């Protein structure tokens, strides 16, 4: 330990400032899109408990703004001519048109996806046979969920996918991936 | 010490065989090597320029004396004469790093401390050495001499039990650690195993053996040697190509490393020296002066190191400047006589310790060939087989 | 913070027959999901074709002990209700 | 390797950066290549450019040995600046050693150097590199125009010149 | 010498009038393209078998009726 006067039995880590804006409130973790204005649950809940969806574009757009997405930078400079071009010099229905395929394509691109991940389970679930040598032909739903939110690292991915090999024990699972924080560099980006 | 109450006719019979001149006697318990300070004259602790701008400039012009001679007749000189010129520049250089381990330990000019700290760095650098980490090893060293199993920056000895566990492990005497140890400390390239030291500075370039206070002043140290291991061995190469290179650098360096290995080796090792572990008998100042050995040079040799082989004195009186080393030491072997050790560094010594003292065993407390050891403890081996019978 | 619990019952029993293949009637809100045909690899599709309907995510590790219709309609509430904050 | 009794080791804080050993890895084979190189063919350029980015990298993997400081995160970046600094010379001004006959045989193309560095930068921004981030270039008056401070508002406006504009706000 | 400086940004050589002289004699110039505004500068491109590799230079040239036949001459 450091610490001269008071520490508690967890080490104390620094926690800093966040450096992004939290996913909204009208997205989901997967590939699927969201919902072009408003969200499904919000039909299941008291109508003075739906304020948070008004609240949370409030947050978003003007009022919790985490002072790292306000750095001008060199990159920025430029990035900003990038978007105005997309919001002023571009015609609306040029950009409805844009938005329509790209829905069409992010639906598609889901769909693989899922596929992909009910073909995981099955491959695992035989892998923890090898690894068992005997009995255990099951799967863990877990992963399966945080396969679909993307919640692991690759590394995470390896090192359980060899923890089933030799060891079947399907029920042990890495800890959880960290979200990745904003690159800064200096003036630079 | 290992030799107690004894009259003075073995202990000279054991004196020229091992080469020694004086074995010592035997010192009282319960003492501190900072009591014999006060033994000291007060003019000895006196600062003076004269002796400081000598051992700065004496070992600089014996190595730009090599250097001209080796430029001046590059690659057309047989291999002799290029053996010759990197002696001379790495006495040179040991002289010059004997300036800089002064200004480590902040003892060799005082009133200017970022003068004596530059100048310390840059005397440093070229063997690829850091500053602040040498200060820590050798003070770690001076706290724990001769204590078995903790004193890990000097020649701790390879003793027959860890051996044993190591050869158990391996199931024969063939494996990879078996070999390592057997070329290491049977041949002569023992007389270098200082590289070995060198390697093991650099804490793993790990930042999380240090206190935090301090990062930024071990992170600096490090940056000194990898800028000159950055900037001028690449020009040294690219001037002079690989002949070049291990004429004009690694000769020099191996050199030092020889100078550096056999001093210290020679300092603080020999078959009247214990090592007793900690709790069991360890005192320290019993350890500081009845367990050392003073090596004598040819005083050419002596004025070339900057007195490096006199390490006595400084260890009773730390703040004890660098050229009243001989004089101060003069004055302990009046008082502290009949307990030093004292050795002339001859052929005999080094082949002793290259072919005898090879392993420590802590039972009859004392040193013993590699061989005839292992071939023993591999007997009791087989002994405690047929002691498994059942 | 407060979910009309009736509405998301009779959902999840709208999923889940639209899904297995049987009819409403016989989607009780105690009955398993290993009588209703549900082998493993479809416990999963089921939970994918919830999430898809109600535009949430599933707390997965209460996700890994669902197995009645109950408990699959409790998840879900508590996941709605703990939405704002 | 391999751990039974706990297999996710490698995930666990241990309070260093995870591209740390990469870094002193990527810093000993330019290293030795470039030596190698260089004693090999007779150019200097190899051996200079390997051991000046060995020197550097061996540095910043020896202050990322500790991420939660502030020389934790200068070495981040100086690592970063290195890696990029390589892939530019490699792809847009190529190798002296690699000099052909021909004028498209000797284009400065993308290797396997260049790529390592692209792995490696793309390693550090994927990972934490999100320190100093108060270093960026001052603000604007167009930044402080909706602030609620006068006091700053004066400050940044005399500082870019505007001292002497009335606020009538 | 080229083996002790660090490849650096290709650019155009530059002749005086004469090496480009020689080397259009050896038969080592490949291709010569006239710019200039007042047509008298030379952009000359070698051939591999030159020594140095195809390059890029650059020549002044002072007129000289000769150039012409000079030049169709060797290809
Ligand atoms: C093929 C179908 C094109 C039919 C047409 O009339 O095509 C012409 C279109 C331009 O169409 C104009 O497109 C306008 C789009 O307006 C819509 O969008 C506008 C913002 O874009 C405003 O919001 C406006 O209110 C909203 O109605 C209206 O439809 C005009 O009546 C219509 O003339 O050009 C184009 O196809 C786009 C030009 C791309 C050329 C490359
Ligand atoms: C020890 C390995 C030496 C080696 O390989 O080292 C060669 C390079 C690193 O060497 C660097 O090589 C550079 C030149 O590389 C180029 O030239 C090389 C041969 O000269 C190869 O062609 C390489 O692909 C290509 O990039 C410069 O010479 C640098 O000074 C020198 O350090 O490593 C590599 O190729 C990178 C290794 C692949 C990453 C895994
Ligand atoms: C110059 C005068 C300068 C003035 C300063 C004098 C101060 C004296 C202090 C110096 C202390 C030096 C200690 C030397 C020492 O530790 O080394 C002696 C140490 C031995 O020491 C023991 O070594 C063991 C080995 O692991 C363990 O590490 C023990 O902890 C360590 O104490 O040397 C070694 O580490 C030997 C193993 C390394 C193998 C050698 C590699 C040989 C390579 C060949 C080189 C090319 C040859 C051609
Ligand atoms: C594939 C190789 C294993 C993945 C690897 O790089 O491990 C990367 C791990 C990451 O290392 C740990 O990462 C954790 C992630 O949160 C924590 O941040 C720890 O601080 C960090 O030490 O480091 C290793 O142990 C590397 C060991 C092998 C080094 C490779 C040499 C080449
Ligand atoms: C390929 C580009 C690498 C980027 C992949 C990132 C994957 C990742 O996040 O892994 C997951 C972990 C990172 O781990 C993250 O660490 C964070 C703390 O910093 C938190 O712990 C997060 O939870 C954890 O996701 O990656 C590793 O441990 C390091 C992987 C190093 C891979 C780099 C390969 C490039 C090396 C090539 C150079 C060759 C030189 C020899
Ligand atoms: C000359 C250029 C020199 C710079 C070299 C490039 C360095 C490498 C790329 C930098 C890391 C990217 C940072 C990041 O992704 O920010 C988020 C950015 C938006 O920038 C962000 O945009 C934000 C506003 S908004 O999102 O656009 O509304 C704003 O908050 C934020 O400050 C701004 O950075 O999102 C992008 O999609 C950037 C993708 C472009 C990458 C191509 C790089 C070209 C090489
Ligand atoms: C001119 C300048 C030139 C500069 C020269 C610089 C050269 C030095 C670098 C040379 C290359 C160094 C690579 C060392 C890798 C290593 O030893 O990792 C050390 C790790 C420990 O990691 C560690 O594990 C520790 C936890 S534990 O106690 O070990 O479990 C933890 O403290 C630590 O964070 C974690 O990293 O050892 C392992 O646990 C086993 C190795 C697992 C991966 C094997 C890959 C090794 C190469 C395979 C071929
Ligand atoms: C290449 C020549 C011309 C210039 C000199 C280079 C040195 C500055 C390099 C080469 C050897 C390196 C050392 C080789 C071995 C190690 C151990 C290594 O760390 C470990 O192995 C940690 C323990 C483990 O891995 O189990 C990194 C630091 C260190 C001292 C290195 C530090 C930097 C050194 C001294």
């Amino acid at each position: 330990t450091s610490a001269p006067f008071i520490s508690p039995m967890t080490p104390y880590v620094p926690e800093e400032e966040p450096t992004r804006t939290p996913p909204s409130i009208k997205d989901t973790g997967t590939l699927r899109p969201a919902s072009e204005w408003y969200p499904q649950w919000m039909q299941y809940r008291r109508r003075e408990d739906n304020y948070v969806f008004w609240q949370d574009k409030f947050m978003r757009c003007s009022t919790d703004i985490p002072w790292a997405e306000k750095r001008w930078t060199l990159f920025s400079t430029v990035w900003y001519l990038v978007q105005q071009l997309r919001f002023v010099g571009t015609p609306p229905a040029l950009r409805y048109v844009a938005f329509l395929g790209w829905r069409a394509l992010m639906f598609q691109v889901y769909a693989a996806h899922k596929a992909l991940v009910l073909w995981q389970c099955k491959l695992d679930a035989g892998l923890a046979r090898i690894g068992s040598g005997g009995a255990t032909a099951t799967f863990s739903k877990t992963m399966a969920l945080r396969r679909l939110h993307w919640r692991n690292s690759p590394l995470a991915e390896a090192l359980y996918a060899l923890n089933l090999y030799k060891t079947g024990r399907v029920h042990l699972l890495p800890p959880v991936a960290k979200p990745i924080p904003r690159p800064t560099f200096f003036w630079l980006f | 010490t290992s030799l107690d109450g004894l009259p003075e006719t073995q202990k000279y019979v054991y004196a020229d065989e091992w080469g020694f001149s004086r074995v010592g006697a035997d010192f009282p318990p319960g003492s501190h090597p900072s009591l014999f300070s006060q033994l000291l004259p007060q003019a000895l602790f006196a600062f003076d320029a004269r002796a400081a701008v000598a051992a700065v400039a004496v070992p600089l012009a014996a190595m730009a004396a090599g250097y001209g001679w080796l430029w001046y007749m590059h690659s057309i000189a047989p291999v002799w004469q290029q053996a010759l010129c990197a002696a001379l520049i790495g006495t040179g250089y040991a002289g010059l790093f004997k300036v800089a381990h002064e200004c480590a330990m902040m003892r060799f000019i005082p009133q200017m401390p970022g003068l004596q700290a530059a100048l310390g760095t840059l005397l440093m650098a070229p063997a690829l050495y850091s500053l602040p980490s040498w200060r820590l090893h050798h003070l770690h060293h001076l706290l724990h001499t001769n204590m078995l199993w903790q004193d890990v920056w000097g020649w701790h000895p390879l003793t027959k039990v860890e051996l044993a566990d190591e050869m158990v492990r391996s199931g024969g005497s063939g494996g990879a650690a078996m070999a390592a140890a057997r070329l290491v400390l049977t041949t002569p390239i023992k007389l270098f195993a200082s590289v070995g030291h060198w390697l093991r500075s650099w804490d793993g370039l790990d930042l999380r053996h240090f206190h935090p206070a301090s990062y930024v002043e071990v992170l600096s140290g490090w940056a000194a040697p990898l800028a000159f291991a950055g900037l001028v061995l690449p020009a040294v190469v690219s001037a002079g190509g690989l002949s070049g290179f291990v004429s004009c650098y690694l000769a020099p360096w191996l050199v030092f490393h020889f100078w550096l290995s056999v001093l210290s080796l020679t300092a603080h090792t020999a078959p009247h020296i214990p090592w007793r572990a900690e709790g069991d008998g360890w005192d320290a100042g019993r350890a500081a002066v009845a367990g050392t050995v003073t090596l004598r040079l040819p005083r050419p040799l002596e004025v070339l190191l900057n007195n490096a082989n006199y390490m006595l004195p400084q260890a009773v009186a730390p703040g004890l400047p660098m050229w009243s080393a001989p004089a101060a030491y003069a004055v302990l072997a009046a008082r502290l006589g009949p307990y030093l050790t004292e050795a002339s560094m001859s052929l005999k010594l080094l082949t002793n310790h290259v072919t005898r003292w090879q392993i420590y065993d802590e039972e009859a407390h004392t040193y013993r060939p590699m061989e005839e050891v292992v071939d023993e403890i591999e007997a009791d081996l087989q002994q405690l087989a047929a002691a498994a019978q059942q | 913070a407060a979910v009309d619990k009736a509405k998301v019952l009779e959902d999840v029993r709208s999923i889940i027959s639209t899904q297995l293949g049987t009819e409403l009637e016989k989607v009780a809100p105690e009955a398993k999901f290993v009588d209703l045909g549900a082998d493993s690899l479809d416990t999963v599709e089921i939970m994918m074709a919830l999430e898809e309907k109600f535009e949430i995510a599933l707390e997965e590790e209460g996700a890994e002990k669902i197995a009645t219709v109950q408990d699959a309609a409790d998840m879900i509430a508590a996941q709605i209700a703990a939405k704002g904050n | 390797w391999w751990r039974e009794d706990d297999p996710y080791w490698p995930l666990r804080d241990w309070g260093d950066h995870p591209m740390r050993w990469w870094t002193l890895a990527f810093a000993a084979i330019m290293a030795a290549g470039g030596l190698a190189t260089s004693v090999a063919t007779g150019y200097v350029e190899p051996v200079q450019a390997g051991l000046g980015a060995g020197a550097l990298l061996a540095l910043a993997g020896a202050a990322m040995s500790d991420a939660r400081c502030v020389p934790g995160a200068l070495g981040v970046k100086l690592a970063w600046a290195v890696c990029a600094l390589i892939v530019l010379k490699e792809v847009s001004v190529g190798w002296q050693h690699k000099r052909k006959r021909r004028l498209a045989a000797s284009a400065p193309r993308l290797e396997l150097t260049g790529l390592a560095a692209a792995a490696l930068c793309a390693g550090y921004m994927l990972t934490d590199m999100s320190g100093m981030g108060e270093v960026a270039l001052p603000p604007n008056p167009g930044a402080v125009f909706k602030s609620p401070d006068v006091a700053y508002r004066a400050s940044v406006w005399q500082k870019w010149g505007y001292g002497q504009v009335q606020m009538r706000v | 010498s080229v083996k002790t400086a660090w490849r650096t940004q290709e650019v155009l050589r530059e002749l005086s009038y004469t090496q480009l002289w020689a080397l259009v004699g050896e038969g080592h110039v490949a291709r010569v393209r006239f710019y200039g505004p007042e047509k008298n500068k030379v952009m000359a491109t070698t051939r591999a078998s030159a020594p140095g590799g195809e390059r890029l230079c650059k020549v002044v040239l002072p007129p000289d009726p000769e150039l012409l036949d000079h030049l169709v001459s060797n290809g």
